[PDB]
DNA sequence: TCATGAATGACTATGCACGT
DNA sequence: TCATGAATGACTATGCACGT
């Protein structure tokens, strides 16, 4: 039996837990804004072909595929994570298209795994765009059977768009969601002014990203907290729901709440008011009725007494309920395997850097592949010019190895190219078919030149990110939901 | 008039209208279906009571054991009426009791168990036409450009498909026609537009003609005598298709 | 609103439930001895490639694939069904190779889905043998997306081998498991004496199938109950565990139970003895100790008092515990969509009928494919004999269609054959490859001759079932476990 | 000294041993119902008892005592150990002289270890001082040779070593089934657990030692206490050098 | 003291037929 | 009353950091 000191054991074990939780569980990667479970689910769904161009697959298949190949954890909590990515009141830009009962903003829980179907959303398809062109590093999974992506291409700024909240060890993150169009403008500026320093970049980006854009709409009151978050990485953003005063035929007034601030449970909110009126804390309120439905959305009617002022009751609600509540912004994300609190210019810049990396790597992959095709095509063309000899050679060969070895000597060709000649179908010996090989060589050589040009000019690389992102935003960008007002 | 919860089952999602004459109770198979039903309902007049698991057979089970069953207590309590001799239709909290189960066979089974509970403990609810059966959709036709259509049978599916194609509409051969295998697979909107919206829902009102004949059939099908049930099935299953010809 | 009478509703609904449970849930198909869930799990695993030639897949993937494509029900109960098929104390011949904690014969439950892996067993691979050669009817799944098998090839008599227990409506089944080697002998006899009437067949089969063979070993006392089951389809078979009396130096004598009858929970058994001693209904017992382990198997030591006779205590155990318990056999299975209580001769015969159907269908499929292969090969040989012309013709063609049309004219060829010549690689123009095409034609024509012969001769068809099954039994057959003794 | 074991006033989850001598008895505190299940099956029921723990244990450093004593898992541990806590601690009533903590090799197993060690150090410190607390080291790999008996490895290094040696020795492995990798105790069956963590003739145990009590008291409070800042700065300070603690 | 969300599943109740 | 075996998932408690 080996002896071990409790201090060594405690220190080693807790640090190991803390660090893996920090880097590999609770906190988002800055480049794609994803935690490991998110990334693994999406890639599992992607690899399984559970895409918008095909019908929803049973959600159990996504969970199981995630479990069996990438995420060595439980089916229950993996389903919870998948469910979250499909809720329009959770994600500003859902990555999962859910079919069935995925719960509600209140206490109505989602249906069990068996009842629901799921597939990737069009925007999630942009997260994974060209992932198979060596645009991101892959590593072996938890048992080395297969490869998984370390990060996604993320062809739209997902971290800032969908935000992220996570409790780690020694630290936590709470990044709010943002409007895609505003983020794009920030990216576009960052691309144009690629030499601008941090001071200028922050000023530019803050002008374009007006503030968080929550899926639950509502209101943002003030601008200091927003400014604090973008300059410090910490800030308190005051949120409000929307209230509309209605008058009755009798002359009674009632308050109608149709929107609530981000991450406020509808049922807890109603219950809180109900409990704050029975104990005597929100006088002036006469009756509380939830007139909500799937057709009118949120609609909480608060009838107030005749001897009650609407704004007084509304102010009391702001004070004593989450009708007004603060979002504690803490811009924490993993950067190069290290947790870091980031300014808004840093978040944009780091994302832009990731996009350029993706575009260069994609170009590199396409360039390598283009050269391989061209190389083989050149071999085929050599065969066509001496086709009479090539065929006679293969026929007169006792084996295919003899025929191959002969072809190398005959036409001064590689073994790979010679192999291609051997694998050639009689189909391609037709007149027009011989011609396509020629034209294809010409076609590819033009493509190779284009690709080489892109790698040589950082300007084009930035242009591609701009144009491709612009296309994404034009297609999937939406209006702002959260209205920003002054004090 | 009657008070709604805002002393009743915890599972109950009560309505807002205090008038039983205007109120409806949807007794739903499964928490999933019940969950989405609670969302898609008209909270003014429609209440939801989700039932979990197969209901206890009151024909077989001893009386005391039935009263210990949480699901039965929920139904009796939510309906407000007593049972057997202590039955008082005046205290009926909903004048419309809709049973909503899956189109599958287990939904049919649960229907027989609920109808058995009602017929034995609260018969006047059936006699006075307070019991209804919601007919769920089986298919959802998802046209490329047009509004989606729901079908409640294989025949209606074929018909609506035929009509739409003739009319120049088109469907994906991938997404295509979604087939419902249960209420749990539907969302709030779908349930409203097919089983809960009073202007389009397909309800069947349970009528009771011959009480003595009903009493006999209930005892055969639901009773403890297997042999009687076995022979009845072998005798009448052969001709189950032709009951309405 | 439409009116409906309660009698109409009750009768229709309950009959529909009863019939589906009877035919499509609780009771086994006679041909493969499987219920729908069993068949669907195994085929799901098979189609997914979760086979003995690859490592165990996470069991969730099997559940999800079964759930998502074939079995429209819950993940929980499907996992329960998969697990049971992997327990050596449940199935006489397990169909699932489980990796991990799959529970115990006692109250130790199986690990949750997340912890376990699973794949098909070699014998299950015989259930599915050549299922892709049109050996069984397929039908569309629950949503018409894919096809599923109505029954499995079942190249060993699985119903009798693994038995079946199920509670339906108006009826239930309880078929015990049997020793594979004994079943094969019965099948072999049924094949040889294919014209024998029922009376002779029953006598022959009853001589070879000596009785049930339970995975839990134990004892069968008497022969009447076994005879009743095989002759009537109903019978009460008395089972016993194994008891070994041990004496201790000076100490008292103790009963050591090392085996229990089929489907007796080890923990319930111990608890039953313990509770019947506390109250005092099994005097003579001094102490109960469970000395069981993973290394010695079941070992329940019952120390008895000194003024107690061992045989008296053992009989008391037989009487008042499940140390002796009866298996209520009810040989009920679905035959052609109808529930039927069957004699042992009927069970064998129906299985043999299924095997012959499989072999004929396999032969038909192989003959059709052989003819297609030969047909194309004939085209290739024609091309080789006129190889010089074939190439020249293709060259002068503006398209491949002109080249094709010419080949038909040149060599008197089908459109399929000409296309095959067109798809031919230059690879096969080498000497040995040209010869390989010739010999391949010769081989197939020989195979076609063999296949045609099989279809024309019922003798060979029966011979194939015999030889193939014999091969399976030689490989996967095992010793009898349950010992049969007289009164 | 001898005490009665449960057989048809102790935790329901407890699978007690048969031996009434604590000196010869052992309590395996196991992470998860699955692992505990297989342990209950693979153990030697004579001397080895199993107490499965479900979910992350409550941090007694952060939570007030009254809340800790209401936690079912803590109650199970205290009750099964038989000893009291704090001032009412009586080692004489210790029901097992070997308390083996057996958690997954993953990071959450490490976390549960720190939580259990925190419970022990704060409520029942003498168990650590007198060497009654041990840590079981689970296997990480199972090498499945085609013809030879399978070998278990407790590290990546040992895997590579046993792999090299076997191949050098002329043994062979499938590249499909091959080397099974354990991701937790729950993935193991009864036999595997016995032959790697419970069989006293082959199991790899580490005995928890307590040298500097004052230093331990400080480290426990920093890592497990309510002070986040202290914990944050400690991790950032010392995580960089966690690899080199034993160099 | 409550919410967050990614980590660490056993228990609870019925239908159904049949034999104790 | 209990076991069998496929059918019809919510609830329960901790870690972890932070703000009302
Ligand atoms: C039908 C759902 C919901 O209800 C269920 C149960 N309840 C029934 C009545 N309740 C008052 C308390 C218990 C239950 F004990 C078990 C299961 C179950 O095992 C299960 C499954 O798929 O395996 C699915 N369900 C179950
Ligand atoms: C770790 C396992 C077993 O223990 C668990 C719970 N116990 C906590 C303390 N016990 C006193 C009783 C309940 C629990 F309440 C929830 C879960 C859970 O949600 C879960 C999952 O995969 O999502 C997995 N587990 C849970
Ligand atoms: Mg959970
Ligand atoms: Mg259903
Ligand atoms: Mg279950
Ligand atoms: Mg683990």
């Amino acid at each position: 039996i080996e002896p071990v000191d409790i201090e060594q054991e405690m220190q080693r074990s807790y640090i190991d837990y803390a660090m893996s939780v920090i880097v590999g569980r609770a906190l988002p990667e800055v480049r794609d804004g994803l935690k490991p479970v998110h990334r693994r689910v999406l890639y599992a769904m992607f690899d399984s072909g559970f895409r918008p161009d095909r019908s929803h697959a049973k959600s159990a298949r996504s969970v199981a595929e995630t479990m069996g190949n990438y995420h060595p954890h439980g089916d229950a909590s993996i389903y919870d994570s998948l469910v979250r990515m499909a809720q329009p009141w959770s994600l500003r830009y859902p990555l999962v298209d859910g079919q069935g009962n995925f719960g509600s903003p209140g206490n109505d829980p989602p249906a069990a795994m068996r009842y629901t179907e799921a597939r990737l959303t069009p925007l999630a398809m942009e997260m994974l765009r060209e992932i198979d062109e060596e645009t991101v590093d892959f590593i072996p999974n938890y048992d080395g059977r297969v490869q998984e992506p370390t990060v996604l291409p993320s062809r739209f700024p997902n971290l800032l768009a969908n935000g992220s909240g996570g409790i780690a060890v020694g630290m936590a993150t709470n990044i709010p969601p943002h409007n895609l169009r505003e983020l794009a403008d920030a990216v576009f500026w960052a691309l144009e002014n690629h030499d601008a320093d941090e001071e200028e970049t922050l000023a530019a980006v803050m002008g374009r990203v007006k503030g968080p854009d929550f899926p639950t709409a509502g209101l943002i009151v003030g601008s200091q907290g927003t400014a604090d978050a973008y300059k410090t990485g910490r800030g308190s953003i005051r949120m409000r729901g929307v209230v509309e005063v209605e008058e009755d035929s009798r002359g009674r007034t009632s308050l109608v709440i149709t929107e609530l601030p981000y991450q406020v449970n509808h049922d807890n909110f109603i219950t809180s008011i109900a409990e704050q009126v029975r104990d005597g804390k929100l006088a002036g309120i006469s009756n509380i009725e939830d007139q909500s439905s799937d057709r009118v959305g949120l609609r909480i009617v608060i009838e107030i007494k005749r001897d009650a002022v609407a704004k007084v009751v509304i102010n009391n609600l702001y004070k004593h309920t989450q009708l007004q509540t603060s979002f504690g912004a803490n811009m924490l994300a993993i950067v190069d395997g290290v947790p870091r609190t980031l300014r808004l210019d840093q978040l944009i810049r780091y994302y832009v850097d990731h996009q350029l990396d993706v575009i260069v790597r994609r170009t590199t992959y396409r360039l390598r592949k283009a050269n391989e095709r061209a190389h083989i095509l050149r071999g085929l063309v050599k065969a066509l010019d001496a086709l009479d000899e090539v065929i006679a050679l293969i026929r007169a060969s006792e084996t295919v190895d003899i025929a191959r070895a002969g072809l190398i000597e005959l036409l001064d060709i590689d073994e790979i190219q010679a192999q291609a000649i051997l694998d050639m179908q009689l189909r391609r010996l037709a007149a027009l078919e011989r011609q396509r090989i020629i034209d294809d060589l010409a076609k590819i050589e033009a493509e190779i030149a284009d690709l080489e040009d892109i790698l040589a000019k950082p300007e084009r690389q930035r242009g591609i990110v701009r144009d491709e992102l612009a296309e994404i935003v034009d297609r999937h960008g939406d209006d702002r939901r959260t209205r920003i007002i002054a004090i | 008039a009657l008070v709604r919860r805002k002393g009743l089952p915890g599972k109950l999602a009560d309505c807002r209208s205090t008038d039983p004459r205007k109120s409806e109770l949807y007794v739903v198979e499964g928490d999933s279906a019940g969950g989405s039903a609670k969302s898609g309902r008209d909270s003014m007049f429609q209440a939801i009571l989700p039932l979990r698991g197969k209901i206890i057979n009151v024909e077989k089970a001893r009386i005391d054991r039935v009263l210990k069953n949480t699901e039965v207590q929920a139904i009796i309590t939510a309906l407000g009426t007593g049972i057997h001799d202590e039955f008082d239709i005046g205290k009926l909290r909903y004048h419309k009791i809709v049973l909503m189960a899956d189109a599958d066979v287990d939904g049919q089974h649960i229907s027989t168990l609920l109808l058995t509970l009602l017929f034995r403990f609260m018969r006047p609810l059936i006699e006075n036409g307070h019991v209804f059966l919601a007919q769920p959709p089986l298919y959802k036709l998802k046209w490329q450009r047009s509004d989606p259509e729901f079908a409640y049978s294989d025949r209606e599916r074929d018909g609506l498909l035929e009509a739409g194609l003739k009319a120049g509409k088109k469907i994906n051969k991938e997404d295509g026609i979604q087939r419902y295998k249960g209420l749990g697979e539907m969302d709030a909107k779908e349930l409203w537009e097919t089983t809960m919206d009073p202007s389009v829902r397909v309800l069947r009102q349970v009528t009771l003609d011959d009480a003595a004949a009903a009493d006999e059939l209930f005892s055969i099908l639901m009773g403890e005598d297997v042999d009687a049930r076995r022979s009845f099935i072998t005798r009448n299953a052969k001709d189950v298709r032709f009951l309405d010809v």
